[PDB]
């Protein structure tokens, strides 16, 4: 039903980032708001309602501040001519496959994966069984093809375009499920049923550079009210 | 709020003057020949239909109830001619719009009015 | 039980006129899906196919199709509705707007009619609310039936009134969504509207035909809408 | 334009009220001035004198400028005196269709005689 | 230079309910920006939304926003970032009153305020009794949210690139976002939108499972350009599901 | 205005075709009135109805009310399914001047019998 | 852009509710109606010409010919008066705006107009 | 518009003036063919001739185009060549009532003859 | 600003061209026309009248002062008709709207009046 | 002077092909000298309505220029009995026009825009 997490951004939107020593900073240039930036405002379970709240406020707030970021951020250099085309050979690639396996079939495997190793009910061996499987379907989304070339409203590339970046999703999800040895909010292992406020009373994030695992201080000092201490989960 | 408020509207307590007595009866003239014009119309059509439509409509404005109705059509028409030559004079700008004036102008119109009812009266008679 | 449709097929790049290819798809006799599903399960096939599908309930008008004759969703419309003995099962676009592909078509001339009623609020500014303006239920009750539209063209495009004059007339859902906003008791200026809409050709070309209610998936009445805008109309102008 | 009276603005109806007035007192003092001279009245001179070209044209020209007034004054009083709408617009109806009848009759009684 | 750019203030990629919010906030405060979208502005997943925005307007009953605070950290499971929590319960009531100034159209108490339901999870006095604190439409709560803010965005004027799919970020050597390249679904070319600010918007992924309540248009297209261009993702172990 | 069409806006023309309307519906609830009860129908009865001032007067005012609600519909249904200009303005043209021959025609009939 | 692009507009693959027959037909009798105002205006002037021409027009009217083309008028007038009331009555407001009522209204519509075409043939014939 | 003239706007005084136009012209064209045709003229063929209902419905329907175009051109050499406003209304109230006696005049002589 | 400013509007110094000229003579022949029309019909009034009246008029038209205000009548109403059928082929587009083109049609519409003019003078006469 | 809403904004200079180029020749190399207006009669009797030769001009230079998107706006401003419909080819400005134009053609696609428009 819903993705608890994303870009991890700041009060503003601002995404931000580690570099060589978990310290955030904010990428200078993008943003993120609505459900896809990871807020933290839901942790490991949305309260129905919530959700339009934190679209609403967060997006009216990452538009009071874009004046005050961009110059926090100052001048950015303009973009070389070799940019354009290393974000374009996705679309080249995609478009120069006409042998390529067969994307829809490689999305329902994926799919048909995710959902019986990656679901309310997850598993040791299960996901690295599955994570497996998502690195073997991943080589093969590596050769998909795109049957219909045509220019005009051509879906197909669009559908061969989404289905990249829900294998990517994907594989990012199934990493950080195995990663996590907790069971909390959503996230339910059958190995740990127990949920560890020690060493896992913090976020996931996932580095996509070298496709790593690491954890993440939760902010729990608030401004106007004081922090509240966590507790034991109520029925 | 459930019920809208009043509204003081009691013509029975509110005064006029006499140039505001003019435009009443003036309209009051207006819709009068407005039904006049039909009634004349009908006797007219039965008057040149014929020489014994002729005869008829003769003998119709040969009541004493149709004189009345006949004397009275004249004089408001008579009346609504005055006060509206009177208005467009004053349009136009042929007498002046102080309170003095429209006085003056409504008593004179009154006056004549008055005089061509008699007029009239005299010929329908 | 194999179903055979007769889709409306176009390519502007290699064509040069729009063309009816027939196409084969077997289903399971035990459950009933929609043409959507189908439509999906063709396009698997034959990827070429091209048409919108957004929400798959329902309920935001992205695959409004022109079925057997009749317009409606692909999404919420059966296989049962559409098969029948020995008779194809036709998919065209909507007509009167033009066609940009396989099944979609140019949805701007409604897009436009849509903006020429200015559909948003107008609040002078004198007299704020302490808060939220206060409006009482049946002020609300007033507006059901109005703001539901999921701007999916199967109103419109099933009117000869739009189709003879799309460029004026503003056509069922922008006289709806014309008379929510006049109707709202938030807004404090209905006049200016009256007076932007009391032209020949923006209201008064409905002769009560009616097919938008019958077509209409969102159950609503542009009919009645129309009827309350030339009431008004008739109260203000007259 | 209120798209049920027989104007315009408030300059045409003005003007055009104006114009069909002087026509009116026009066609109202040629009256006057024929039944006061006429001394005694017969069939005969009556016949005569609704007989000329001059006297019809003239009573038909007046019949269409009270047309006008009338509807004009009409509309007004009504737009004064009478709040509801379907009302309104039976009676303005009503008056129109009299005065059209009044034109279609006068014609009917001088291409009569 | 081979490929068309567009400059602009600002480029969102998205137009689901806070897409396009930011975009109206950011274009109201004299700013370019360039709303892009996957489909048409009201075909966005979130006009599937109907239990409503939860906020503590007050209206139903008297209470405060600290209730709301600690409900949301209570069924977070301690893990959401409380700042970001207290900052989005205090600023819910002027956001929602603003909103209901645009004009989305509010179910109305009988002294003529805002509609709230109470909802389950809603606690009083930090648990105590239930809470009705949850305002919206009838049924459309969602559906009108998206509407007004699509008027809104029309009355303001907003440059909305409607059915343009983007296809990924740009990043110049100092590793800043210049902007992204996407494609015109309609005619199929390939244009640059250059900008200072590159907002995502893109929404939900839950397509990558064999069963979703998400509309076909939720792949993460938004988290894999930003996985491509090097953004970390947070908490992706974390997806809330229904039975 | 569209100052082709024998209108002013869309409220003149709603009014001015549903009293035309009306007059027209008053108009063959007469004539089919007449034409049921006449029974054997000869010259003499023909001649007696169409002599009477009511009658002559009724069809000329129906007349009328005709050419309006002609004008009206045939200017809509033209600008529905006619888009060239120099063909629908001749079409139109062609059409109020056949309303107006109907119009002079009744009354060259009328007033001749 | 060389050619603009295509339209579907087939009619004949659209369907129309019984509401959309009843305003086409009502547009078509209009158009009809129009040509036999003036048709009858011919016919009724050659009538009133003299006795003669009378004599001529009754017996154009004798025509099996001339007979289906005034019931064919009659008719069409009369379903354009019908349907024209009909759409009057609903904008007014004396009938409902549903889709249940307008195909209710139609078929009263259709049942009255085949009554009185059939009550007008018996008189032309 | 201008509230003193026979039009609405610039379109609807164009599309006026050159039906009126169009329709003076078949007029004059038919009034040339007869004055050319007949020959000899006499009593008896210009009673024939001004006799049927054609001719006289035909000269009816160019007195009202005269009617229409007349007042048009005429309002628009007065607003050109008179700058005060009583005198120019003067001028165009009696070129008004002239072209309507000159249509109530023709209409008292066809059904005259 | 004591008095105000002079306007050079001498048209007895400025120049126009053929163009001009046609289209001053069209607005001439137009009020002209506009007076023949009363005139025509008052003599037509005469001659319809009756036997005597038909007698009447033709010893009016058999006046040579009568004929020669019928023949500038027919001239002033003919070169009207010419200049406004070409000004209304102009609007059109059936004649380009160049200056050679503009006195070319002004030439032709000349040559063309002027023979309407004798044409109707040897009927007049 | 042009009207651009600003929707569909251009990514650089708007794009008109060079026909929508040519149809713009004839019709703004107006050196406004007056020596156009001051020779009609029909500017004398009425300056301050009547708009002019070369008021006509320019108005049909900017209503035909593909770059404004507002063409129904001005139409509707020039649709009175003065402003526009006040020429009857004379035909004299294009006599003097220095710069060899022809407003008479301007006026005249004027009131075809007109026709096609509000009749
Ligand atoms: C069935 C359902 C019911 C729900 N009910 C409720 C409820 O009752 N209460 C509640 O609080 N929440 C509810 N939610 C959750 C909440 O409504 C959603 O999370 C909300 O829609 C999120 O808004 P958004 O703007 O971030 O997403 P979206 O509105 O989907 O925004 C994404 C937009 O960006 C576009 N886009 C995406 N990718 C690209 C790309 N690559 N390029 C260009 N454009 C792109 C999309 O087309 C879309 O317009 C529900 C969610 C679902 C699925
Ligand atoms: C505005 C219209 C102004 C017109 C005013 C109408 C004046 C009416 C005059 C009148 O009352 O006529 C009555 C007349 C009485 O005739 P009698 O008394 O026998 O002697 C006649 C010799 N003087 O009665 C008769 O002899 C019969 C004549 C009937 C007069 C009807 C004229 C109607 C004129 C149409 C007006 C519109
Ligand atoms: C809207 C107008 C509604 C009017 C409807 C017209 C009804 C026509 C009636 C008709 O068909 O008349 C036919 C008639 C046949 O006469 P016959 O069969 O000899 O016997 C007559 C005794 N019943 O033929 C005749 O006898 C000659 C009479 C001709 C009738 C012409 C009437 C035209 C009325 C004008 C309508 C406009
Ligand atoms: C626009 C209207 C165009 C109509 C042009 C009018 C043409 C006038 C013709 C004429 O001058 O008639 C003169 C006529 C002289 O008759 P006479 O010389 O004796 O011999 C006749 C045998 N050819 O005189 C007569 O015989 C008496 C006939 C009088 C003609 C009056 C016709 C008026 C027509 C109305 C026009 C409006
Ligand atoms: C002959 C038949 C006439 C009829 C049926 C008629 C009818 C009417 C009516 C009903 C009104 C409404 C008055 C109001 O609203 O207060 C009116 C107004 C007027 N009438 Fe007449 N009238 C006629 C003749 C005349 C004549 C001959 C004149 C000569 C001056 C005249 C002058 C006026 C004026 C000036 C007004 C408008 C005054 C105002 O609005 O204040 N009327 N007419
Ligand atoms: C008597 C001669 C009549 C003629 C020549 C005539 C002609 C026309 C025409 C051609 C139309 C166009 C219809 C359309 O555009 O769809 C029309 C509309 C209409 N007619 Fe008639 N008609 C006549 C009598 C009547 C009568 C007696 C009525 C009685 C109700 C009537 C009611 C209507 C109505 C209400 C409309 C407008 C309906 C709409 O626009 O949806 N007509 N007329
Ligand atoms: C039959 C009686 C007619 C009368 C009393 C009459 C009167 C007038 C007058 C006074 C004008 C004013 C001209 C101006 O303002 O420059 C005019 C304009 C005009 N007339 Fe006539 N006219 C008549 C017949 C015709 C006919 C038969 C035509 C055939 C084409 C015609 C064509 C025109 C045109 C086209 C104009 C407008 C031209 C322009 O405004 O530049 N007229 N009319
Ligand atoms: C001079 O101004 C006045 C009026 O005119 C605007 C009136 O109306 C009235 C009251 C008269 C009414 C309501 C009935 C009018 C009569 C008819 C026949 C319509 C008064 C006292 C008045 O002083
Ligand atoms: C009820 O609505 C409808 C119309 O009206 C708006 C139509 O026009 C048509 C198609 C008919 C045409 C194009 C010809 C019309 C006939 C004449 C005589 C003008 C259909 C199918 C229709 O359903
Ligand atoms: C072709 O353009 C012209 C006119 O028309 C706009 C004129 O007016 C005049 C001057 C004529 C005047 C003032 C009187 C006009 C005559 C009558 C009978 C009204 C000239 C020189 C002219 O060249
Ligand atoms: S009311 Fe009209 S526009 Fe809205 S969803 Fe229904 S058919 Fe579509
Ligand atoms: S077109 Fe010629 S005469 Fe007219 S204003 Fe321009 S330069 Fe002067
Ligand atoms: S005409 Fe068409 S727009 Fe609606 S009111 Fe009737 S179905
Ligand atoms: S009237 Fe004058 S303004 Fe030009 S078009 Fe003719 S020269
Ligand atoms: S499926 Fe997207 S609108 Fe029906
Ligand atoms: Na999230």
């Amino acid at each position: 039903h819903y993705m608890m997490g994303g870009i991890p951004t700041k009060v503003t939107g601002q995404a931000l980032t580690v570099n060589e020593k978990g310290e955030d900073v904010v990428v200078p240039g993008l943003f993120a708001v609505g459900e896809i930036a990871c807020v933290s405002v839901h942790g490991a379970n949305r309260l129905g309602g919530n959700s339009l709240l934190d679209l609403v406020v967060f997006g009216r707030a990452a538009g009071l501040h874009l004046q005050e970021s961009i110059a926090e951020q100052g001048a950015l250099r303009d973009a070389s001519e070799s940019d354009v085309e290393a974000s374009l050979d996705r679309l080249n690639r995609w478009n120069n496959n006409r042998n390529g396996e067969d994307p829809v079939a490689i999305r329902k495997a994926l799919q048909e994966c995710m959902q019986h190793n990656f679901s309310v009910f997850r598993e040791g061996d299960a996901m690295a069984k599955g994570l497996e499987q998502l690195k073997v379907i991943r080589e093969r989304l590596k050769n998909a093809r795109l049957d219909d070339t045509s220019s005009e409203f051509n879906t197909q590339r669009v559908e061969c375009l989404e289905l990249d970046n829900l294998m990517e999703t994907a594989y990012a999800t199934a990493v950080s499920a195995n990663f996590r040895t907790e069971s909390r909010g959503a996230h339910s292992r059958f190995d740990f049923p127990d949920r560890d406020d020690e060493n896992w009373l913090c976020h996931s994030l996932y580095l996509p550079e070298s496709e790593s695992m690491t954890r993440r201080s939760v902010n729990m000092e608030p401004k106007l009210r004081p922090a509240f201490p966590p507790k034991i989960r109520t029925y | 709020v459930k019920k809208q408020r009043p509204v003081n509207l009691d013509l029975q307590t509110i005064r006029f003057p006499i140039t505001a007595i003019a435009s009443i009866l003036h309209r009051v003239s207006g819709v009068i020949t407005f039904v006049a014009v039909g009634i004349l119309l009908w006797l007219l059509g039965t008057s040149l239909s014929s020489p014994e439509g002729f005869e008829q409509a003769s003998a119709i404005m040969g009541s004493f109830f149709v004189k009345f109705i006949m004397w009275g059509i004249l004089t408001a028409l008579a009346y609504h001619v005055v006060v509206g030559i009177r208005h467009m004079m004053m349009d136009f700008g042929y007498l002046e719009e102080t309170f003095e004036a429209g006085k003056r102008s409504a008593k004179i119109s009154f006056v004549i009015t008055v005089v061509l009812s008699l007029l009239a009266g005299v010929l329908v008679w | 039980m194999r179903l055979e449709f007769s889709i409306y097929r176009y390519n502007p790049d290699v064509d040069d006129a729009p063309r009816m290819q027939d196409y084969t798809l077997e289903a399971d006799e035990g459950r009933d899906m929609m043409l959507l599903d189908a439509l999906i399960q063709l396009k698997e096939k034959d990827p070429s196919l091209s048409f919108r599908r957004s929400c798959r309930e329902g309920v935001c008008g992205s695959d409004g199709l022109n079925m057997n004759g009749k317009n409606g969703l692909a999404c919420i419309t059966p296989i049962s509705a559409l098969n029948q003995p020995g008779k194809k099962i036709v998919i065209r676009p909507l007509p009167g707007l033009p066609v940009i592909r396989d099944l979609v078509v140019d949805m701007g001339q409604f897009y436009a009619q849509y903006e020429k009623i200015k559909p948003y609020l107008l609040n002078n500014g004198q007299n704020p609310p302490a808060r939220e303006h206060l409006q009482m239920p049946e002020q609300r009750e007033k507006l059901d039936g109005l703001y539901e539209c999921i701007l999916c063209a199967c109103c419109s495009t099933s009117c000869p009134s739009f189709w003879w004059n799309p460029d004026k007339f503003i056509g069922p859902a922008g006289l709806l969504a014309a008379y929510r906003f006049l109707i709202d008791s938030r807004d404090t200026e209905t006049d200016s509207r009256l007076d932007g809409l009391s032209d020949a050709f923006s209201v008064f070309r409905c002769h009560s035909i009616m097919n938008c209610v019958s077509v209409c998936p969102k159950g609503l009445n542009p009919t009645r809408a129309i009827g309350h805008i030339k009431s008004m109309l008739l109260q203000r102008n007259a | 334009s209120n798209a049920s009276a027989l104007g315009r603005n408030g300059v045409h109806d003005f003007i055009l009220v104006r114009a069909t007035a002087i026509v009116l007192t026009l066609y109202i003092i040629y009256m006057v001035g024929f039944f006061a001279t006429s001394g005694e009245l017969t069939y005969e001179v009556w016949i005569g004198f609704f007989a000329s070209a001059f006297t019809k044209v003239f009573t038909l020209l007046a019949l269409f400028s009270i047309l006008i007034h009338a509807w004009i004054g009409m509309w007004q009083v009504l737009t004064d005196y009478v709040k509801p709408l379907a009302l309104r617009l039976m009676l303005q109806l009503v008056i129109v269709v009299a005065l059209v009848v009044y034109v279609i009759y006068g014609f009917v009684v001088v291409w009569g005689v | 230079m081979k490929l068309p750019v567009r400059e602009f203030d600002a480029v969102v990629i998205g137009a689901g309910g806070a897409g396009m919010r930011a975009a109206l906030q950011i274009s109201q405060s004299g700013q370019t920006c360039a709303l892009l979208s996957k489909v048409f502005p009201t075909r966005s997943h979130t006009v599937s939304a109907q239990g409503g925005i939860t906020v503590a307007l007050g209206n139903t009953h008297e209470d405060n926003w600290e209730w709301h605070m600690y409900d949301t950290v209570k069924g977070s499971d301690y893990i959401g970032d409380q700042d970001a929590i207290e900052y989005m319960c205090k600023t819910g009531p002027e956001a929602i009153l603003e909103l209901e100034h645009m004009g989305l159209p509010f179910s109305r108490l009988d002294d003529g305020r805002i509609y709230q339901r109470p909802f389950g999870g809603q606690s009083k006095n930090f648990g105590g009794e239930q809470a009705a604190r949850t305002a919206a439409a009838a049924d459309r709560t969602g559906h009108a949210l998206l509407h007004t803010l699509y008027q809104q965005n029309l009355k303001n004027h907003t440059t909305i690139f409607s059915e343009w799919y983007a296809l990924d970020l740009v990043k110049n050597q100092d590793g800043a976002v210049v902007g992204c390249t996407a494609l015109c679904i309609e005619t199929g070319e390939v244009v640059y939108f250059k900008a200072r600010a590159t907002v995502l918007a893109t929404g939900g992924a839950g397509r990558i499972y064999q069963s979703t309540t998400n509309a076909h248009i939720n792949t993460g297209d938004g988290v894999g350009m930003a996985i491509r261009a090097g953004v970390p993702v947070q908490d992706m172990e974390m997806w809330q599901f229904h039975p």
